[PDB]
């Protein structure tokens, strides 16, 4: 079901097996640098979400190493690294040793994904800063050109992240909004009274 | 404006459109008065006992020749790099700047830093513009076109941004932007500075350069250690010389 969908929840405790498989998974976690400890990030049930495809994992500070850990533990090989160069409205650029002009997003592959449009975009994003902690909308266009029309899931999204073809999970979303019939089916079976 | 869509349209990388890409002058002069005479030494570093290089260093810049720098052109594998005994010539408090490329080096280079005992504090990015040439041949694993390189910064023991924007060098030109040197010297980390896998073209005041392709050598360990004997043992490299 093509339009936006979302589930307010605690991603620690949601039975993500109800959601099916996704060509792309994206995660912008609140790293302990309402955060999660490092053992809670390792234990997240990412491995069930995909059989073949890509993972996009934002990192910062020491999660640069730790996100490589989760990425490998969850069954991925890191194959690329996107960086976003933060500018203002006039295209000039905005860690205790150097000032930070960028955010990092690891790209991980699992299994053998086929029919993806590898090579279309390049690993640098240049785009204006929006709110605090607010990732740029350009990543969705890159992710749609890479794998058009497939199902995608975002972990730790906020309301502004909800996108067509995407299912957003995060604890600041407004309720449960699900339209894919299989997902609605497995969701009512596992959660008959709608409490997680 | 979506510069990623624009790059998909026109072949102009998003970094092509970054614009613009004090007392800093005085610090640069103090660095320049502080600098040791440049010293350099041809050495096949695979075959070379690293421990001959003394004294222990405050900064190590490590620029191994990755096979990926030769797209259309002796390369070192991360296997070879990881076996270097970098920790034997590093001071107990010291810094490393390791050029990792854009592939598996982003992971393997982190393993080295831990193997030699450093923690990573900065990830410095060389973003390469293609203003003078709106095509790439992809690594099989690659998902996106690779338009940047990473220089990882490491610390062991107790002004500038983390981006370098320059135009993509000509095919088969493997030089790294000399801006990495300014970022290092501005940290004021001490004066024993080693550049492994430098070339004739990278020799520089304030630095010792060791590489297989150097055509001349002037390195003498006793002369080199003379530059830092008292009263000069602990200078940051950013202070006035002691009389
Ligand atoms: C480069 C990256 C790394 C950088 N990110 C940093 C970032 C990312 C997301 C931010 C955010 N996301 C919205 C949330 O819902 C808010 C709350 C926590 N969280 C959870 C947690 C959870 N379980 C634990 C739990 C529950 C209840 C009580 C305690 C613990 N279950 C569902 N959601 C996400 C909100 C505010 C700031 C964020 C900052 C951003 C970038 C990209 C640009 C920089």
């Amino acid at each position: 079901l093509f339009p936006p969908q979302w589930i307010c929840c605690d991603i620690r405790y949601l039975d993500v097996s109800i959601l099916g498989k996704f060509a792309v998974v994206m995660a912008d976690p609140p790293w302990d640098i309402g955060t999660l400890t490092d053992d809670e990030m390792r234990r997240l049930n990412i491995p069930v979400l995909q059989d073949d495809g890509f993972l996009f994992l934002w990192v910062t500070g020491r999660a640069m190493e730790l996100g490589r850990e989760c990425l490998n533990l969850w069954g991925y090989e890191r194959v690329d690294e996107i960086i976003w160069v933060k500018t203002n409205q006039l295209q000039r650029i905005i860690g205790h040793w150097l000032n930070h002009g960028k955010e990092h997003c690891l790209v991980g592959v699992k299994g053998n994904p086929q029919g993806f449009n590898q090579g279309l975009d390049c690993d640098v994003i240049v785009a204006e800063v929006r709110s605090t902690s607010h990732k740029p909308d350009e990543i969705y266009g890159m992710i749609e050109r890479l794998s058009p029309g497939t199902r995608k899931i975002e972990l730790f999204g906020r309301p502004h992240n909800v996108q067509p073809n995407w299912i957003t999970l995060g604890n600041q979303l407004d309720g449960i909004h699900l339209l894919d019939p299989d997902v609605v089916a497995r969701f009512k079976q596992r959660y008959p009274d709608g409490i997680i | 404006n979506d510069y990623c869509q624009h790059f998909v349209d026109t072949g102009h990388r998003p970094q092509n459109f970054i614009r613009d890409v004090e007392l800093i002058r005085l610090k640069d002069e103090l660095i320049a008065k502080s600098n040791t005479p440049p010293m350099y030494l041809q050495a096949d570093i695979e075959a070379f006992d690293i421990r001959e290089l003394t004294p222990k260093f405050d900064v190590i810049l490590l620029e191994p020749p990755l096979e990926e720098y030769y797209r259309e052109t002796k390369c070192w594998t991360w296997d070879d790099i990881m076996k270097l005994e970098i920790d034997e010539i590093a001071a107990p408090r010291s810094f490393i700047f390791l050029w990792c490329g854009s592939g598996e080096g982003l992971d393997l280079g982190r393993v080295c830093l831990r193997k030699w005992g450093y923690r990573r504090c900065e990830d410095i990015c060389w973003i390469k513009t293609n203003k003078n040439n709106p095509t790439k041949t992809l690594d099989p694993k690659a998902v996106f076109q690779r338009t940047k390189e990473h220089c990882l910064m490491g610390i062991k023991g107790t002004v500038d941004i983390d981006l370098i924007i320059t135009e993509e060098p000509e095919i088969g030109n493997i030089e790294k932007p000399v801006e990495i040197f300014h970022i290092i010297e501005h940290f004021c980390l001490g004066r024993r500075r080693l550049h492994l896998f430098g070339r004739d073209s990278t020799i520089r005041p304030g630095w010792l350069t060791v590489g297989p392709t150097l055509t001349n050598s002037n390195y003498n360990a006793e002369t080199y250690a003379s530059y830092f004997s008292a009263p000069n043992s602990y200078l940051t490299g950013c202070t006035e010389e002691i009389e």
